[PDB]
């Protein structure tokens, strides 16, 4: 209906490593995303 | 007693356990059968694979 809205994200698409490799943001994810919808208005919720 | 306690309220799920009742299947699809057929490879020669 309308859009096809994943639930969940586990999978990163890209990663780095902070200043001089002592550090990094990482395995982090989105264990909801929640929508919204009506004509020409998508809300999306994430909890990431 | 503790550094800190938190729930984690998000979480419904948790990671397969390879320590667990179906560990043993879990094991041998990702480290003993590639290991039996890479040693198969190995004796037959096909080295790229």
């Amino acid at each position: 209906e309308d859009y096809e809205i994943p639930s969940s994200v586990s999978s990163r698409k890209d990663y780095g490593w902070g200043d001089y490799y002592l550090s990094m943001v990482y395995n982090g994810d989105i264990p909801t995303i929640n929508y919204k919808a009506a004509s020409s208005d998508l809300k999306i919720y994430i909890s990431p | 007693h503790f550094e800190s306690v938190n729930v984690l309220n998000n979480i419904s799920s948790e990671p397969m356990d390879f320590s667990g009742a179906n560990s043993l299947y879990f094991w041998e699809l990702f480290y003993y059968t590639p290991m039996l057929v890479a040693q198969r490879l190995l004796h037959e020669q096909n080295f790229d694979e």
